[PDB]
């Protein structure tokens, strides 16, 4: 039974807090560059078409909201009541599953649809966030070179890592304009005037403020919309010279493209580029983070790399935890042998907890659940319940033998028929108890189910395994040592 | 949830005052799942009652005597939330399951104690208020390391594991509270009801 | 100290009881959340460059925020993200349980150590810091039913009767309008500012 | 904490008060212990790179890191970070009939960075199809390039 | 309470590891300092007008 | 701006924003008569000495 | 001391990334002195018992 129990552990997959149905999930939104607001609209348009004709019984409301910037959008969908959508079909887990299916087919359109990590910033699960340093004066072209070099490498190793992208933005086309100086003071403009022509006419000015209905707002200067959508308007232009002729901006401007990020993004004050990215559904976050690890030190000279955010997690479980779960267990003996006054009679308690764990990992198993911080708080209250049970046993059968004189083999089972009844009341009445945990049927259900099982599990092994191997626990344990 | 109460507050102030076609829609609210999950669970703990409540009356037959076991489940968890407001815990999801969970090491010391008794009395025939005497001499030992051994597997994982064992905290400390005062009523009132209305 | 309660009942009925309006009344004035307070303290400094592009944000305003920002307690790391929008948005990530408001107090202090060092334009537009999480709690949609106004104008209504009054309330750290206030728009017309020969 | 705090509240209802030369220079309110706790020395084996350039580099490199650090309430530099020199001549000022403030705002003209909106940015005409960020002036980054104005 | 603890003397020794134990953390997670802040406040305001 | 240096504005060295100053170069400025050696342009457009 | 043991962490991950010729040096640290004397202290303790 304890070797099943190990393998039963370590078989078991790990998890944190279950993905639990809201009521609410989003949509995200991502075109590529520049890809102006109508474009985003039209996307936008078409998710919303999709969750209110293809999906009228569950959805209630989308309030999607373009903006921030053109190429953006997000949508936040809200589903009908709890009582009004029955099955897994209409659940969150299938809708935006088969959602994100639908709109695998958008063109040009990277569209998800994706539900609430659990509780609000708490998303500290789902892979990891490399960040890519640079650490030295290399620039910005360089270190997309270098990201682009960990980004190729990282899609090489599909057998323990995987979906290697970043997270940021590519570089996309921009327009130079080229203020020749000489020439602007040979005409006789000045360049102030160029440029606040140039800055107010294209990108907008805050003038100052006025008052509209008692409140105060803004004064914003901008050229209409007809004249700052092509290049060539740059020509329609004119400023002022010191003499006084119209001087155009072909005059002395001279345009030209280029290429330039539209989201420069920058770590502990050095450039930087963000990296996201899962671990292959078999290893671990930490095997594909060395991995990580390893393909960045074959990086050029110069670039550095730093973990953030759910990689800053940090250290460690299960790595650690047991050391807690170590300590816990040499305080129990500790005050085990203070009650007994015995060094071994308390093995005879000890050895009751893997008759319980092996209920919860037995139930957690065969119900595609995991092993989360529900099923180790249920564990622990497993093994205390069980503590309980056996601890009760055995100190009856010592009275029996410090008080009376009775020998251990009819003490034990005299004890046994004496304990038996209320055993079999405390653990009937817990396994109904938290039966309607285990029943639970949507809204918080994967809680109360994470909660139930693996209580439930435990307890019924538990309480039909100790009611015969306590009795066996102590006579081994106080012959063996006497 | 204080804020989200708050915003209705402030919000109903503006309504009357809104122009001709104004109305107020609620796209995203992750608010009434913390109620209908809070409430669900208040649920099976109500539930939970009911059936330790069947099971008592299943084994002793006497309705008298399975009110001890009911009568000391909502003295422990109300006694819990005081010293979760005296710690400074929340009424949040995690509690609520502590409370849950620890309904059964509630419910396992109840029934010890009155179980105890009532044997006594069955194989001895002393007079309740004797029997019990000559009970709980023979269990308080048993009981009070039960005490200590239990919140030694509750308390270490209070710490520490930073944002994730910050739960563990939730729930060790909820637990461990349920504990005391389940040995402290296992001490002080279950004895007392053993006393004073078993048949 | 089973025995003494066990002679005197009432004595133990009036702990017990007092126990239960203890927890009566703690889950009254105690908050009701979902999980506590687990994610790590935020603050985050956020300032906009009118019509300005990636780098020309980043070298006159982001680059000159990161530098002054040293000597702070508690400090994790600092990523800062600069649009070609013309905005940057430095967010400094501390310990956890760090004392929050402190957290935002030093992280403004030493932005004021370069406040003359941003644009004219940016500091008119203004800086502004904040400590929230990067979570919504809820969104208040408003929508017109009799097709009067379009969504400009209630943008400018609820900027200016609802969301200027809703994110006084406390607890509420970060109110992201889904719109834009209203504003005098001047639209330049080059033909005829050239034709009478004006900038 | 709030010891600081309270100090640089009531600085500032007098930074408006100061010179813009110091508010350019910044002022700075601090937290700290008038004793050093460690000096971290930074030298030069090679003999490629002298007392300037070692200064420079340590920090742009390593004091603005270090000083992010909690527990580190004023990290005093043994040196100073690069910054662009126009050493002046006077007989050449004059020759060509220039004073230093014509010197000065010929660097704040050619030398800045300017805002100049976008390509079809919002709001748009119906039907757009392109939409880029525009970029005017740039900052400078050589010395050669200051040499050249 | 000695003739208690007298005649059961594990007790003693789980009270007794129980706290060496305790120190045996206590002396892990505790600051190493030479001696505790005991300087006054000292708030410094700095400028420099060039 | 000559005797006393002065703060222009800033500029971009390998990715890091530093500073720009102005300062009369060190020959010009390290005795009391060089006080002499410069001049101010007038309103008319003659240089005039100090 | 957790001042002076993190400015080793962030000062590691610059000590790879330097110029040719680049060595750090440390000509003030009042670090060691508490740590030698802790530990003679420690030493007398044991001594004692």
């Amino acid at each position: 039974i304890v070797v099943g129990m190990a393998y039963l552990f370590v078989r078991l997959p790990s998890s944190f807090l279950p993905d639990e149905d809201q009521g609410v999930f989003m949509t995200m939104v991502q075109l590529p560059a520049g890809a102006t607001q109508e474009r985003t609209q039209k996307v936008l348009n078409e998710v919303t078409h999709y969750y209110l004709t293809k999906e009228k019984n569950n959805v209630e409301s989308v309030f999607a909201v373009n903006g921030g910037g053109q190429n953006t959008g997000i949508a936040f969908v809200s589903l009908k009541d709890w009582a009004d959508r029955p099955g897994e079909e209409n659940k969150v887990e299938a809708i935006t599953m088969r959602a994100t299916r639908a709109f695998s087919q958008i063109k040009d359109a990277m569209v998800f649809a994706f539900n609430l990590p659990a509780i609000v910033e708490l998303g500290t699960a789902t892979g990891f966030d490399f960040e890519l340093i640079d650490q030295a004066g290399l620039g910005h072209e360089k270190l997309t070179q270098a990201r682009n070099q960990l980004l190729a490498e990282a899609a090489k190793h599909p057998d323990m890592l995987t979906s290697v992208r970043p997270n940021g933005l590519e570089d996309t086309p921009q327009f130079k304009i080229d203020i020749d100086q000489e020439k602007a003071q040979a005409l006789g403009v000045s360049i102030n005037d160029i440029n606040t022509t140039l800055g107010a006419a294209w990108g907008g000015s805050y003038v100052n403020d006025f008052i509209d209905r008692g409140r105060v707002k803004k004064v914003y200067v901008m050229s209409e919309a007809k004249y700052r959508m092509l290049p060539d308007d740059i020509g329609d232009w004119y400023v002022r010279a010191a003499d006084g002729q119209m001087v155009p901006f072909s005059a002395f401007s001279s345009s030209r493209w280029e290429y330039g990020s539209p989201r420069l993004e920058r770590y502990n004050g050095l450039p930087s580029m963000e990296i996201l990215g899962q671990a292959a559904p078999g290893k671990s976050t930490g095997e594909a983070m060395e991995l990580m690890e390893q393909l960045a030190s074959k990086l050029p000279t110069g670039v550095g790399y730093d973990w953030t955010g759910m990689s800053y997690q940090e250290r460690l479980s299960g790595n650690q935890a047991p050391s807690l779960y170590a300590i816990s267990l040499i305080v129990v003996f500790l005050c085990l042998a203070a009650l007994y006054e015995s060094w071994s009679i308390p093995f005879s308690v000890m050895l009751v907890v893997p008759l319980g764990v092996i209920g919860a990992l037995l139930a957690a198993t065969f119900r595609g659940l995991t092993n989360d911080v529900y099923f180790q708080v249920g564990l622990l209250t497993t093994i205390g319940l069980s503590a309980k049970n056996a601890i009760l046993i055995v100190e009856f059968a010592k009275d029996l033998m410090d008080k009376e004189g009775k020998g251990l083999i009819e003490a034990t089972l005299d004890a046994v028929r004496m304990r038996l009844r209320p055993i079999l009341m405390t653990s009937l009445a817990f396994i109904l108890g938290v039966m309607p945990l285990v029943i639970s049927t949507g809204a918080g259900s994967g809680a109360q189910n994470a909660v139930g099982t693996g209580v439930m599990g435990g307890m019924v092994t538990a309480t039909v395994l100790a009611i015969f191997f306590v009795p066996v626990f102590f006579v081994v344990v106080r012959r063996r040592f006497s | 949830l204080d804020t989200a109460a708050a915003i209705r507050a402030e919000l109903a102030k503006m309504e009357p005052f809104f122009p001709s076609g104004l109305k107020i829609v609620y796209p995203y609210d992750t608010t009434p799942f913390v109620k209908i999950s809070i409430h669900e669970v208040v649920k099976t703990l109500v539930e939970a009652i009911i059936l330790v409540f069947l099971v008592m009356y299943l084994f002793l037959q006497n309705f008298r005597a399975t009110l001890i076991p009911t009568i000391a489940v909502p003295v422990v968890l109300l006694g819990t939330f005081a010293v979760l407001a005296a710690f400074g815990f929340s009424i949040n999801t995690l509690t609520m399951f502590g409370m849950v969970l620890a309904i059964g090491l509630l419910v396992d010391d109840a029934i010890v104690v009155v179980e105890n008794v009532e044997r006594v009395m069955a194989e001895e025939g002393l007079p309740p208020k004797e029997a019990t005497r000559k009970s709980m001499g023979q269990i308080q030992g048993a009981l009070v390391g039960i005490a200590m051994v239990l919140s030694a597997v509750f308390v270490p994982m209070a710490f520490f594991g930073g944002s994730t064992g910050a739960i563990y905290r939730q729930f060790s400390i909820t637990i461990v509270s349920a504990m005391a005062l389940s040995v402290l009523v296992a001490l002080i009132l279950t004895p007392a009801l053993c006393a004073t209305m078993l048949k | 100290m089973p025995n003494f309660f066990i002679d005197r009942p009432i004595f133990a009925w009036v702990i017990a009881i007092i126990i239960m309006l203890a927890g009566g009344l703690a889950i009254l004035k105690l908050p009701v959340a979902q999980y506590p307070t687990i994610a790590p303290p935020a603050v985050t400094i956020s300032a906009s460059y009118p019509g300005a592009d990636a780098k020309t944000v980043q070298d006159t305003v982001t680059q000159v925020i990161e530098q002054n920002m040293n000597g702070i307690d508690n400090l994790m790391y600092m990523s800062s993200n600069s649009d070609s929008t013309g905005t940057v948005q430095i967010t400094l990530t501390f310990e956890s349980g760090t004392d929050a408001d402190i957290a935002q107090v030093q992280v403004q202090n030493k932005l004021q150590l370069a406040m003359p060092l941003l644009p004219q334009e940016v500091q008119q537009q203004g800086v502004s810091v904040e400590k929230s999480s990067s979570s919504f709690l809820m969104v208040v949609g408003v929508i017109n039913t009799d097709g009067t106004m379009t969504q400009e104008d209630i943008s400018d209504y609820v900027a200016a009767n609802m969301k200027d009054a809703i994110s006084r309330t406390s607890g509420v750290g970060d109110v992201q309008l889904f719109g834009s206030q209203y504003a005098m728009r001047i639209w330049m017309n080059p033909n005829e500012l050239n034709k009478f020969q004006l900038t | 904490d709030i010891a600081q705090v309270q100090v640089q509240n009531k600085l500032q209802l007098a930074m408006p008060l100061l010179p813009q030369e110091v508010q350019q220079q910044g002022v700075s309110v601090e937290k700290s212990s008038s004793s050093f706790l460690m000096v971290v020395g930074v030298i030069n084996t090679d003999g490629t790179m002298t007392q300037e350039d070692i200064s420079d580099y340590v920090a742009a490199n390593m004091k603005d890191a270090i000083s992010r650090t909690s527990g580190v309430g004023d990290v005093q530099l043994f040196g100073s970070q690069y910054a662009m020199r126009i050493w002046m001549n006077p007989n050449e000022l004059n020759k060509f009939q220039l004073t230093p403030v014509d010197v000065i705002t010929a660097i704040k003209a050619q030398n800045a960075q300017v805002a100049a909106g976008q390509l079809g940015g919002t709001p748009p005409v119906k039907g757009q199809q392109l939409n880029a960020s525009i970029i005017a002036q740039t900052r400078l980054t050589s010395t050669e390039e200051f040499g050249k104005i």
